[PDB]
């Protein structure tokens, strides 16, 4: 074989005159598009059609969740289209899809992205050389292990790829793919049947004599193609013969192959639309007598005082036995996050305990999932930013990690808004709260305060730039004038913002109540005033594509009805000392 | 020292044996660092064997580094063939006329091939400009499996029915007749090979699609040379093509040579390296020819004679000058339009060769019963029909619409909505004018309609002309609204159901909705009856209507809340279909209205109330 699709020219050359071409050995997918090769028919199905098996395979074992790894070319993309089209009849299933470009020796990062996806079954299509790199990279991350499944194309099991191939893999081989001759006898048989069926028709014309002097197509040729595609003759040396719309063969038979003891064995054979199980024992990767099996959540947060607390683990020792005001020991978990304590900023191992953590573990007992949490590097939750061309970069902060996949799920005190909402799915609100203002009691009429409306350099009103409140100010046209006065003298973080009012540096502070009221209780030197405006709720972020959120909301509601939240707010909102001062 | 490049050019056809030989290649722009060495050859009729053999034959030891192809032929296929040779040789080839210029499948990236025909995408764009110019809004696409489909479908999508039929598996069924018969649309875009257009057209002639009000629009390929036109094509057929008159074929060839030698000069300037390479196809491609890729990278945009040859990744030139052409009666191809770069210009004014729905608000749209004796509408009143009778609409929407129509210069049909007035959602489905906007029974919906995220999502909205929103009207965030029960006497407030206000309320504030359902009122006059005669304390509604009603009352018994400064600050917009619409053109018109200060006058006349008199 020289390069690939060495029978490319003929399909073009005959194609000019519409002379039908029949390939014996070209399993190549790029010939399936009628547009580019319109005369092309074959006695073998392309590599893309192999997906018919996988869907049937997927069908039997009941794994609806898989991952697809394809090379980037007409071949891989066609395979993806075919499988997805198969899935389209079902609710469309793009559990995940992963595209890599050919000739790339190191694929590690992409698989690192793959592990995060919950679905543990994998299917891949690539060239032999690429497949070597795929298995080579996959073995490094130990994705060849049990609990993971591999489904593959004929090319992948063969060649150098076979050498580096993982154990327990599932594989395919087309029958009589190597033999031209059987396909010869049969193809010619079909041609004969087609012709004899053809000459039954009239107004036939012989094909052009010689290339020279003929600029015109051959009117019969498409007809010859039409009969030939419909030409039956089910009895053949190769197996049943019928042709799909693309001229590709239908109802071909493949032999499933297994890697047992690092050698190829036939576990079963596939013929027609139904798989057949050979007597041989099933093998899965790693040790399984039978194991049809088909697990982690990376969680991200921000440092917000009421719903999250940060203390480092004492030396190696983990977490304090510190107890809630109601006698209970405080629960805690480990979180890796930004540290400003060192002059440089290392992502630092830390201990974090919170309302959201108790909620998360409550879910974790309720939900099949297991959790590992690290705080986002940026102190900000997230905001759209950076470069002008096209749309460039992405909103900085934990949200950005969610789209990036650095964390698959976000647990924090996040207000829920439409601008964000289009990008991601949002869990039903655990909490309901609205923005408000903190000012010291000890001697602001409304959300609309004439005092705000009458701004003063002398009377400050302070906020955090890139806080969602700022997004409210920028996005909203109606108050758009009022935004700028707030923009002046902004603070970077929550602690500093509360402190300014406490330090009396700033006369007023504006933030959502859930973070603020707890503090209002905490000091009572400071007070919240007016009516919660921008009334909103706090919820757990997930990608729209992830179905776990469907349970999450379903769980959130279940947690609301029993009063679990009420008791949790009751625990974490102290309420001890404060009152309406006047 | 002396860097003389080796180049070859071929002409096919020309309607002559003894086709004009070596007319060009005469030294021009000699200053360019490499001087061209040219060998010219001609061949009479095209073949895959003849062309392949000859081009390889010229390759010999000759070592030509470039080729230009030109033809008298209408043939689609030729370009691809020469392109194939290019893929094999890595020797640049381009073509200036006819089939080579005719579009082809997406070129292999490694391969080097160029065409002086326009880009498929560009052509689709021009077709769209043409339809927009005549304001033919509604159209369908008939296509064939030939290459560029779905590059075309996608391009149209980005910029009624889409049909894909395989010419292969040629039909006894007249399957094309069976589909084509279905489409009811007035303006049809067709895409196919030159030969295919004939069959599709004979079939259309059987179907009755060529006649009377339907019109067809075509890309470069079908018209091809334009020298030969089977009359199977219907008359009034509209299509774009490159002009022979502007520049003759030798001038075009001069352009090609100039591109090749300019690319050679620039590549020289960069690496001081001879582009010359061994031309022979039969053996393996010459070494360092693999290096040639950068040439393509250099060659994509080239300029000489104050003229840009810049290509696109596909290998079509980025913006060659183009002409809008029509089939004049009989066999004539007579030019209609010129189009270049960004902009298009067309000659004929008129008759070459939007219906709107509203609802009555009496503040932004007033229905009146026309004088029966007169039999038709009077003065500012414009007709609107309601399926159940002619009603006469006049008011703010009528006037704004009227000015807009005057400025953008289009004509429109106005009717009244039946189901659900302003759009309303019950479970899964939309209702109201928005329905007629979605059903395409209406292009644009006008009225007192408020704006919201959902409707902006489904349909593009015009910029707000007026300051409005939710507001309160009473006689004379505190949570007094949030609960009535906190106050021992029962409090009362209500709004009109199926409103953007009620939906917004249900979205943000549930308790208020669930409580206010009892206080909901039939109509604004009746809601007013609940406020005015007692039995209701406060009323909530659109801010513009509440302000106009504040100004206009039988007694100044009613006023706004606070400064009438409204939350949910919004304005009245106007519906459109989707990303495809006159769109921005409308928007400009709108702020021109305020730009001349008309809106203040219209505000004083229509919006201004007498109350708010003590000011």
């Amino acid at each position: 074989p020289t390069d690939h699709l060495t029978p490319t020219p003929i399909s073009y050359t005959a194609g000019f005159y519409r002379i039908p071409v029949i390939g014996l050995t070209t399993r190549m997918s790029i010939y399936s598009d009628k547009s580019i090769h319109l005369s092309f028919l074959r006695t073998v199905p392309p590599y893309s059609h192999q997906a018919l098996v996988w869907f049937e395979m997927m069908r039997l074992f009941n794994w609806n969740h898989v991952i697809l790894i394809v090379s980037d070319d007409h071949e891989g993309r066609a395979a993806q289209k075919k499988l997805e089209t198969l899935l389209e009849e079902k609710e469309s299933k793009a559990d995940k899809v992963l595209q890599f470009e050919p000739g790339t020796k190191n694929l590690t990062a992409l698989l690192l992205e793959a592990k995060e996806l919950e679905a543990r079954v994998i299917i891949l299509s690539a060239s032999e050389d690429d497949a070597t790199a795929v298995y080579k990279s996959a073995a490094m991350l130990d994705m060849t292990g049990a609990g993971y499944v591999w489904l593959v194309g004929e090319r992948e099991i063969s060649g150098s790829a076979l050498r580096y191939a993982p154990d327990g893999i599932i594989g395919l081989q087309l029958i009589n793919g190597k033999n031209e001759s059987a396909h010869i006898s049969d193809a010619v048989a079909v041609v004969a049947q087609a012709i004899h069926e053809l000459f039954e028709m009239e107004q036939i014309t012989d094909p052009p004599r010689g290339c020279v002097g003929n600029t015109n197509i051959w009117k019969t040729g498409p007809l010859f193609k039409r009969v030939l595609m419909s030409s039956k003759y089910p009895d053949g040396v190769t197996g049943r013969i019928e042709f799909n719309e693309d001229g590709d063969r239908k109802f071909a038979q493949y032999s499933i192959m297994n890697l047992q003891n690092r050698k190829l064995v036939q576990v079963g054979i596939f013929d027609g639309s139904y798989i057949i199980q050979n007597d041989r024992k099933i093998i899965w990767p790693g040790g399984e007598t039978e194991r049809p099996q088909g697990t982690r959540l990376k969680i991200v947060t921000i440092h917000q005082e009421p719903f999250v607390y940060v203390r480092p683990t004492t030396s190696d020792g983990t977490c304090r036995e510190e107890y809630t005001i109601n006698g209970d020991p405080i629960k805690k978990v480990i979180c890796n996050g930004p540290d400003e304590t060192i002059p440089g900023r290392p992502t630092v191992p830390q201990c974090c305990y919170g309302f959201c953590v108790d909620l998360l573990i409550k879910l974790a007992r309720e939900m099949d999932f297991t959790y590992e949490v690290h705080l986002v590097a940026d102190g900000k939750f997230g905001t759209q930013e950076r470069v002008n061309n096209s749309n460039a970069a992405a909103w900085n902060g934990m949200m950005g990690e969610l789209l990036s996949g650095q964390a698959d799920m976000i647990v924090a005190p996040l207000t829920i808004n439409n601008e964000r909402a289009q990008y991601i799915e949002f869990s039903k609100p655990f909490k309901y709260q609205g923005l408000t203002i903190l000012v010291k009691k000890e001697i602001i009429t409304g959300i609309n305060d004439p005092r705000l409306r009458n701004p003063s350099d002398k009377f400050i009103y302070a906020t955090v730039k890139q806080s969602s409140v700022d997004i409210y100010f920028r996005r909203q046209v109606e108050l758009s004038t009022m935004y700028r006065h707030m923009e002046k003298h902004n603070y970077e973080s929550a602690a500093e913002a509360i402190q300014a009012v406490r330090d009396n540096k700033l006369h007023a502070f504006i933030w959502d109540s859930a973070v603020l009221e707890f503090e209002a209780s905490q000091k009572c030197d400071l007070v919240t005033t007016g009516e919660l405006f921008f009334r909103s709720g706090f919820g757990i972020g997930m990608r729209k594509d992830s179905p776990w959120k469907q349970e999450v909301s379903l769980n959130i509601l279940k947690s609301h009805e029993n009063g679990f939240m009420e008791e949790l707010d009751k625990t974490w909102v102290r309420y001890q000392e404060c009152d309406s001062r006047s | 020292k002396h860097p003389n490049m080796d180049i070859a050019v071929i002409l096919v056809g020309t309607t002559e044996e003894v086709a004009i030989k070596d007319v060009h290649e005469k030294d021009d722009f000699h200053h360019l660092p490499v001087t061209p060495r040219v060998e010219l050859v001609t061949m009479q009729e095209s073949d895959p064997k003849s062309i392949i053999t000859r081009i390889c034959d010229l390759m010999s030891d000759k070592k030509v580094q470039g080729v230009v192809f030109g033809d008298d032929t209408d043939q689609e296929a030729i370009a691809q063939i020469l392109d194939f040779i290019s893929v094999q040789t890595l020797t640049p080839i381009l073509g200036i006329h006819g089939g080579s210029s005719m579009i082809m499948a997406d070129k292999e990236e490694a391969s080097m091939f160029f065409q002086f025909g326009p880009s498929i995408e560009q052509q689709a764009s021009v077709m769209l400009n043409i339809m927009e110019e005549y304001d033919w809004y509604i159209f369908s696409i008939v296509t064939t499996y030939f290459p560029g489909y779905q590059d075309f479908e996608n391009k149209v999508r980005s910029t009624e029915e889409v049909i894909h039929l395989d010419m292969s598996l040629d039909d006894i069924d007249s399957k094309i007749q069976n589909q084509l018969k279905k489409l009811q649309s007035p303006v049809i875009l067709l895409y196919c090979t030159k030969e295919e257009a004939t069959y599709i057209f004979e079939v259309a002639h059987s179907v009755g699609l060529t006649g009377y009000g339907f019109t067809w629009i075509v890309p470069s390929l079908v018209a091809g040379d334009t020298d030969t036109v089977p009359d199977e094509f219907p008359t009034g057929l509209i299509s774009v093509s490159y002009d022979e008159w502007d520049y003759d074929l030798p001038a075009r060839v001069r352009d090609g040579i100039a591109i090749i030698t300019t690319a050679a000069s620039t590549m020289l300037s960069e690496h001081n390296s001879i582009p010359q390479s061994k031309s022979s196809c039969n053996n393996i491609q010459e070494s360092r020819v693999y290096e040639a890729h950068m040439l393509k990278r250099y060659l994509i945009n080239v300029t000489f004679e104050g003229r840009d040859l810049s290509f696109s990744e596909d290998g079509y030139q980025m913006h060659p000058k183009l002409v809008i052409i029509l089939l004049n009666q009989e066999r004539k191809w007579e030019r209609v339009g010129k189009y270049k770069d960004r902009s298009l210009k067309m000659w004929p004014v008129f008759d070459l060769y939007l219906s709107i729905v509203t609802l009555e608000e009496a503040p932004f749209v007033i229905v009146e019963d026309v004088d029966p004796l007169s039999g038709t509408c009077m003065r500012n009143t414009v007709p609107c029909r309601k399926q159940i009778i002619k009603r006469c609409c006049k008011g703010f929407c009528i006037d704004i619409l009227k000015k807009i129509a005057k400025t953008v210069k289009f004509t429109y049909d106005l009717y009244l909505v039946t189901n659900g007035k302003h759009g309303k959602k019950i479970n899964g489905v939309w209702n109201g004018m928005i329905g007629e906007v979605v059903t395409k029974r209406a292009y644009m919906a006008v009225g007192s309609l408020t704006i919201n995220e959902e409707r902006s999502e489904v349909v593009d909205f015009s910029v707000p002309f007026i300051e409005t929103g939710i507001s309160v009207m009473v006689s004379r965030s505190d949570k007094k609204f949030q609960r009535p029960n906190d106050f021992s006497p029962a409090f009362r407030f209500g709004t009109v159901p199926n409103g953007s206000t009620e939906r917004n309320i249900r979205n943000n504030y549930l308790e208020m909705h669930s409580y206010m359902v009892k206080f909901n009122q039939r109509s604004v006059q009746d809601a007013l009856l609940s406020l005015k005669s007692g039995k209701l304390d406060a009323f909530i509604y659109d801010a513009a209507v509440l302000n106009y009603m504040a100004g206009r009352d039988e007694g100044c018994k009613l006023v706004t809340i606070g400064s009438g400064k409204v939350f949910a600050t919004t304005g009245y917009g106007i519906a459109i279909q989707k990303d495809s619409g006159w769109k921005r053109q409308v928007d400009l018109a709108i702020l021109q209205l305020f730009g001349d200060g008309e809106m203040e006058e219209l505000e004083a006349l229509w919006l201004t109330g007498i109350c708010h008199n003590e000011k």
